[PDB]
């Protein structure tokens, strides 16, 4: 009775703010939950830990010869509201293979059962630009069932998620992976509610949300602390209360249906 | 039950009658085994032309192949230079399966290192690997230069050979002027011999790229030897000796002969002869560069042409009598000096042999394979012969070497039955022995199994396998045969004709049956 | 002496670097069979120094080439490039009785010839077709198994949702193993990999099957992998015993055999080493005791058959009995023909998991003292077994390397040596008989009583040959 | 005179954007450009080319069977200006691996003879998110030699960029990569200007250019047509000129040095 979700999109879309700011929304009203994070250069768990350097799985099992050898104590690590944290880890940029990172941490989550028989909520924070099959990990079979997008009213994250549905699509067919929903971070340029409308409707999802662009995240952030941590009477945090309600009231999950650039030219000479 | 006078291997021990009692028990109780006219009908239908057809329409399964990967041929080359040491980076498994495989060929130490990386390497790159490895090399085995190749492993990922060695230069790990020259050899691209052809440009590169500004073409009267990707000690000798007696000096780059050929004197030794460095700083002043098997030494012609600014001729492998005569005629012209008697004497005394073996050889059909150039050498050297390929299979050829091919063959009348194939593997040449059957096969061991195969169909639908070739593992110094020049074609002819009056004497051998043809002189 | 040996220890370390030197120093000790922990005197299964020519292989050489491999009715396809395969093709002789081609296919290669556009692109479309090549063009096959190299793991390719679906499209059990050589440090990971493999997706098929008619007599050889027959040596003496042995793991080993082995009533290890995780799966999950049994030299082999008689009724006993009593006279004749040959000449072997510790037994029944052994790739168990079979100040080496095992084998001076074909000539250059513990250097069986005439053979044959004699030119 | 030049940052911050429009400028000013794209989305050339793509290495080598046989003038195509336009491609999302594409699109320019044109400039748009190796590869020996880092007002855009400078100084150190320069991409954010100023100054480097956030960028791209195309009379297509202007004349080659953090926190105290 554990749902997976992972979190994708385009890169600096939102990913891991959001992610974070809603798995502490549901700890809110009190559900276990726990994020992994298959970003190689391990933000994913920041704003929760209030800490900058933890222990990755990549770095102690270097530390510690070989995978084989890691203990799952070593790497867990609890924060707010009884989150379980864990990182993949990486190289720094340049070197070495991030995807093979994230096929190993997942794989050492599975094989040392990370998934105890309490958990509610198992989100995947991906990274933003999936270029091979290791960051599609999370999306396997016996892995994360349903499949957020977080886009914006801009022709970068429409294009983005319509590729990102592209590559979802063989493993929909080949699995049973589905997309539940897609999230809106606000640019604020146009008539972003209404264009992330039509780009659901146009692939079969819906909107799951509208965050809109709040400055005080970026001050929470100052602090390594998620927008519930600081003052929860502020509307974004209403807002993310609400959108993780809507997420626990999610139904609707669907093969997505890529469209061809000709729709999003289309699309875009509509507003 | 043994016998402590006479003891048995495993064959023929269990052909007694208690392990094959035991053996046919544990086969009806529990394999759960396909009845035998089942398997019986199976083969039959594989030996068919319905099966060739099914099988040369693969397109994603490949079945016994006839190439291996490129960090072997980096190896090869490596092992040919003076004190040299192949460094691979990456896995150690490629390592310990590359010291295997030449073991088993040359029956002879083959030294070669390995970073070991491992998944953490993997995911964080072997930058550490390296400075470690190459320190280690140096304490423990002494080389005078570490001739760097990677794995799949580290070519997938993005290893950066050059960020990797300057670094652990700087860092202190090895002096600076410790010569490290570095290849990238994908095992997904090509196959050994284009191994073979980086490694030798990247050696070539480290020695010669930035020191090209005093370097004048024909300054030392010699002439540049490039070998390639071989694995016949006698064609180096060979080479060496063509070339002396015509008093042309030369420089023989990746000479591998003394590393490869060591003696058994009480002591073993780790390096042995190889190509100095001083020879290959050297190598631009040369008057031209000869490279002996061309068809797969193109990056290195390309900057050889680019850079030393060497007209490269364009000659065949000397196999054979024509292109023999070729590659000594070019080397007169290019060194200015004419080929001794001794030469002419020689080659007489091969159109002898040919005139002797003539009537044995011609019109005989052979189904050949092995690495390009050798197989265009043989399949030239045939059409002299008067034999008649028609099989020619080349797994790691291109569409060039196609067309090539094609022509040799048209330029005879003993090719209009001969078919080039590339990109095939041995399945496919098993297809085709059966449904097309030639007198003889001409390749490495791998193709014993499809002799097998044949025999297993009929006595009249056997073909024989006539070992040529890389890598040959279960017959025992045959790495010390020539096949390039006057001595490797009367070596081949020698090996040819005997198997073929082997064969017929073996197929005259039954008393009062077929023994009317068993004639004491043939 | 012991101080001698440690003095040539360090001496042989002075020439590595400072941590290379740290490192190597822990995987060398002296042996003292009063000690029953061995990690207080040697370290095993750790990554190897890199630079410094191990004889070391690959996670994908333990799973392919050693657990995977023998099995005659699989078609086994090496995915990836195209150097592995190869490297593999018919280098272990693990003997098979099949028609080739047709039903059997050992020595065959199947392998899917990866390109760049495969590692840029993928190969699961290219995996498929190859399933279906694979199933037009050898119908007679009971199953396939893709065997993952480096850049499979890397890249991150999904087999395992392509055997799924091959497998309930073709009704054929396809089992994907993730035995790229990147992971673990040597084949024991691939033996850890290969029989999760067999776990997960072939031992328990046959689980709710009663068809089968089980004797209470039921055994199975688990890690005899038939190099050069030895597991045929081992079934005949197990079936004169009056026992019905049901599967053999692996070498000559059917899928039928592997199927039906949840079955049996007793599991006889051989390689603990590589087996040893299905044994105890096996136990836990049937109920299915599992002995280890060592087959190598006549007393160790009459020692084994007691022990596995001794676990069934007074009929079985009485058989083995009478078994010992049949085979004595042709081992005393080995023995009296070979030992006066081989008496006082001295052994150094360095071999993989499980056959430094397992052929001593034989060695002393010649006549022959092991002065030092070492494993490839064994963990603490395995040393904590043989520490009490090596004799005490007896040199031990942990993924030893050329350099140390040349300057081990200069000091010691052995009379013969055992080891691989990566040090074969090596040593044979140095005017020091050597013998292949591999392949049995072409030879073999060597396991039971009809094996240790041949072992005695071969080392009789190997170290009394005239060619030791002639190596110094009379001039020199 | 072939000056090699790579933009690198964090995904979403406007490389492509700006590359394009920076080319685009050079091109009108007079200097022949060369464009590079080394993200397997294939959009780094759209705006120039007028199209989303015509023909990338990967595609047209795996079509052709191997890329030996491939030739320079297929998949390489000129836009506006004659800005000479190649693209490595790569695979969907989810599978494969596009750095080794990246590799073998790189070594198949070096060995057809892409750069003996002749040409000026010569600019690499790599992904946000270097992954791997292959993605390092513009950043190699005899590759782009200055490296400029686009990045806003955004507290993970500066820790990209620090990110990016640990990976930079490995190939630093062993060849003649050096940072270029700091274009600062803009949110519209409060005293953007001078936390921006003070990031440059530093980290030894120098702030380029500030470029405003105008919304006839995401007017022209719907057209796949550049600003300077759009509307060269506007307040914006001459920011992208003084930018173009400050490119050809930087002569700040400086190594990185990574800071702190909490050092870094101080500047929010200013801002
Ligand atoms: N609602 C918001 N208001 C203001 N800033 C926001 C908001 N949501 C996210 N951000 C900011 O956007 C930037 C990128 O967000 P985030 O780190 O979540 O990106 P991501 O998509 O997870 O990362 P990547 O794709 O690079 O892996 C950060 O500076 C973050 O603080
Ligand atoms: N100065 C600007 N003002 C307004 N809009 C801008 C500006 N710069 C870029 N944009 C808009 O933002 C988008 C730029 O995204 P772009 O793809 O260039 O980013 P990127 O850094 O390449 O991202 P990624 O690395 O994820 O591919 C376009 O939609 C463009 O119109
Ligand atoms: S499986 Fe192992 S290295 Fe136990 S990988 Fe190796 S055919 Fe050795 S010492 Mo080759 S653990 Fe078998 C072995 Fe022993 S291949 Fe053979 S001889 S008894
Ligand atoms: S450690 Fe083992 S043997 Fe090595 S690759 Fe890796 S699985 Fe295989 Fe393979 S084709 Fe050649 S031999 Fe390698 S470089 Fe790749
Ligand atoms: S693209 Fe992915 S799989 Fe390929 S090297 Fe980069 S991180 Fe590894
Ligand atoms: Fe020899
Ligand atoms: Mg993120
Ligand atoms: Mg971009």
């Amino acid at each position: 009775a554990m749902r997976q979700c992972a979190i994708y999109g385009k890169g600096g879309i939102g990913k891991s703010t959001t992610t974070q700011n809603l798995v502490a929304a549901l700890a809110e009203m009190g559900k276990k939950v726990m994020i992994v994070g298959c970003d190689p250069k391990a933000d994913s768990t920041r704003l929760i830990l209030h800490s900058k350097a933890q222990n990755t799985i990549m770095e102690m099992a270097a530390e510690a010869g070989t995978v084989e050898d890691l203990e799952l104590e070593d790497v867990l690590k609890a924060g707010y509201g009884g989150v379980k944290c864990v990182e993949s880890g990486g190289p720094e940029p340049g070197v070495g293979c991030a995807g093979r990172g994230v096929i190993t941490a997942i794989n050492f989550l599975e094989e040392e059962g990370a998934y105890e028989d309490d958990l509610d909520f198992v989100f995947y924070d991906v990274l933003g630009d999936v270029v091979c099959g290791g960051f599609a990990m999370p999306i396997r079979e016996n892995k994360a069932q349903e499949i957020y997008i977080v886009c914006s009213g801009e022709m970068m994250a429409m294009y983005a998620a319509n590729n990102i549905s592209k590559g979802i699509v063989k493993y929909a067919n080949s699995g049973s992976v589905r997309l539940g929903g897609l999230i809106c971070n606000s640019r604020n340029t146009d008539r972003e509610d209404e264009l992330i409308i039509a780009l659901a409707n146009k692939l079969g999802t819906q909107m799951i949300h509208f965050v809109p662009r709040d400055n005080v995240v970026q001050r929470a952030e100052i602090r390594r602390m998620t927008v519930i941590e600081y003052d929860p009477k502020a509307k974004q945090a209403d807002e993310y209360r609400a959108l993780a309600r809507k997420v626990v009231d999610n139904k609707l999950l669907v093969i997505p249906n890529p469209i061809t650039m000709d729709e999003l030219e289309e699309l875009l000479m509509e507003f | 039950s043994q016998q402590v006078d006479k003891i048995k291997a495993s064959y023929p021990l269990f052909l007694d009658q208690d392990y094959k009692d035991m053996l046919a028990k544990k086969r009806d109780g529990f394999e759960e085994k396909y009845p035998q006219d089942k398997i019986d009908e199976v083969f039959q239908w594989t030996t068919t032309k319905e099966y060739q057809e099914l099988n040369f329409q693969r397109e994603a399964l490949t079945v016994n192949p006839a190439k291996a990967c490129q960090p072997l041929g980096a190896v090869l080359c490596a092992l040919g230079f003076e004190k040299t040491m192949p460094y691979v980076h990456g896995s150690q498994g490629c390592v310990a399966y590359f010291r295997s495989y030449f073991n088993r060929h040359f029956r002879e130490p083959v030294s070669c290192v390995s970073d070991s990386m491992t998944e953490d390497a993997a995911v964080f790159g072997g930058q550490q690997n390296m400075k470690d490895g190459l320190q280690n090399c140096k304490a423990t085995y002494k080389p005078d230069m570490i001739a760097v190749s990677t794995t799949c492993m580290a070519e997938v990922i993005g290893d950066d050979l050059n960020a990797f060695i300057n670094n652990s230069k700087k860092e202190g790990f090895i002096p600076d002027e410790f010569p490290v020259p570095f290849a990238h050899t994908p095992s997904f691209v090509g196959s050994h011999v284009t191994g073979w052809d980086n490694m030798f440009e990247g050696i070539a590169r480290y020695f010669t790229l930035k020191s090209m500004d005093d370097k004048v073409v024909g300054s030392n009267k010699k002439i540049n030897i490039v070998p390639g990707f071989e694995t016949y000690l006698g064609n180096f000798r060979v080479i060496k000796r063509m070339l002396s007696e015509m008093g042309v000096g030369y420089s023989l780059l990746s000479d591998p002969e003394e590393v490869l050929d060591t003696p058994a004197d009480g002591q073993f030794r780790m390096y042995a002869g190889g190509t100095t460095q001083e020879e290959m700083k050297d190598a631009p002043n040369a008057l031209n560069t000869v490279l002996l098997q061309p068809w797969h030494l193109e990056k290195t012609k390309k900057f050889v042409e680019g850079t030393w600014k060497h007209e490269v001729p364009k000659l065949n492998i000397p196999m054979g009598l024509d292109w023999t005569d070729e590659f000594l005629m070019k080397v007169s012209e290019i060194s200015g000096q004419p080929i001794p008697a001794s030469l002419t004497k020689e080659r007489g005394r091969l159109v002898d042999m040919m005139t002797d073996s003539h009537t044995w050889l011609h019109g005989k059909r052979f189904a050949l394979w092995g690495d390009p150039d050798f197989v265009m050498g043989l399949v030239k050297f045939l059409l002299e012969l008067g034999c008649e390929p028609v099989h020619i299979l080349c797994h790691n050829g291109n569409k060039r070497w196609k067309k090539a091919v094609d022509a040799i063959l048209a330029a005879s009348p003993y090719g209009k039955n001969a078919t080039v194939y590339i990109g095939k593997d041995l399945w496919h040449l098993r297809s085709l022995v059966f449904t097309d059957k030639p007198d003889f096969m001409i390749g490495n061991s791998y193709g014993k199994f499809i002799q097998r195969d044949t025999l297993h169909k009929g006595k009249e639908f056997e073909v024989p396998l006539i070992r040529i070739g890389f890598p040959i593992f279960d017959r025992h110094h045959l790495h010390r045969s020539t096949t390039l020049g006057y001595e490797g074609a009367m070596q081949i002819l020698t090996t040819l004709v005997n198997s073929i009056l082997e064969r017929l004497d073996e197929e005259t051998r039954g008393m009062q049956a077929t023994d009317y043809n068993h004639d004491l002189v043939r | 002496s012991r101080e001698e040996v440690e003095s040539l220890i360090q001496e042989v370390l002075e020439v590595y670097p400072e941590k290379a030197r740290k490192d190597r120093n822990k995987h060398l000790a002296v042996n003292d069979p009063a000690v029953t922990q061995s990690k207080k005197c040697i370290i095993s299964n750790k990554k190897s120094q890199p630079g410094l020519m191990t004889i070391r292989g690959c996670a994908y050489a333990g799973s392919k080439g050693v657990v995977w491999g023998p099995i005659k009715d699989m078609i086994h396809i090496s995915h990836g490039p195209v150097g592995c395969g190869q490297y593999s093709r018919a280098g272990r002789r693990n003997y098979y009785i099949g028609t080739t081609g047709v039903n059997a296919f050992v020595t065959m290669n199947f392998t899917s010839d990866f390109q760049e556009k495969d590692i840029v692109f993928g190969g699961d479309k290219k995996l498929a077709k190859l399933i279906d090549e694979v199933e037009t063009l050898f119908p007679l096959n009971k199953g396939i198994s893709v065997q993952s190299e480096c850049p499979i793991g890397l890249i991150g390719d999904d087999i395992e949702s392509v055997s799924k679906v091959k497998g309930a499209e073709l009704s054929k059990t396809i089992v994907p193993v993730r035995c790229e050589g990147f992971r673990g440090v040597s084949q024991s990971l691939g033996h850890h990999i290969a029989n999760d493999a067999v776990r997960d997706w072939v031992l328990g098929k046959r689980d709710e099957d009663t068809t089968f008619a089980s004797t209470p007599y039921d055994v199975a050889i688990i890690g005899d992998y038939n190099i050069g027959g030895d597991a045929w040596s081992s079934r005949i003496l197990l079936e004169e015993m009056g026992l019905r042995c049901v599967a053999q793991w692996s070498g000559d080993g059917s899928i039928s055999e592997i199927e039906l082995t949840p079955k049996v009533k007793l599991n006889l290890v051989h390689c603990y080493r590589s087996m040893n995780y299905i044994s105890r799966h096996m136990e836990e999950k049937y109920g299915i005791p599992w002995m280890e049994y060592n087959f190598f030299g006549p007393t160790k082999t009459i020692e084994s058959l007691r022990a596995i008689a001794a676990k069934f009724d007074e009929s079985i006993q009485k058989k083995c009995e009478e078994v010992i009593a049949k085979y004595k006279p042709e081992w005393e004749a080995v023995v009296a023909k070979y030992r006066p040959r081989l008496e006082g000449k001295r052994v150094m072997l360095y071999i993989g998991g499980l056959r430094p510790r397992h052929v001593i037994g034989a060695y002393e029944d010649l006549g022959m003292e092991v002065v030092g052994t070492g494993y490839e790739f064994a963990h603490n168990d395995d040393y904590d077994r043989t520490m009490k079979e090596m004799g005490d100040s007896t040199l031990l080496y942990d993924d030893v390397t050329g350099y140390e095992f040349e300057e081990f084998v200069k000091r010691i001076k052995p009379d013969l040596i055992g080891s691989g074909i990566k040090e074969k000539f090596i040593f044979q250059k140095m005017g020091i008989p050597f013998r292949e513990m591999h392949s049995w250097d072409y030879s073999g069986p060597y396991h039971g009583f009809d094996g240790f005439a041949i072992f005695a053979r071969d080392m009789d044959m190997t170290l009394n040959n005239p060619c030791w004699k002639k190596l110094q030119a009379p001039w020199e």
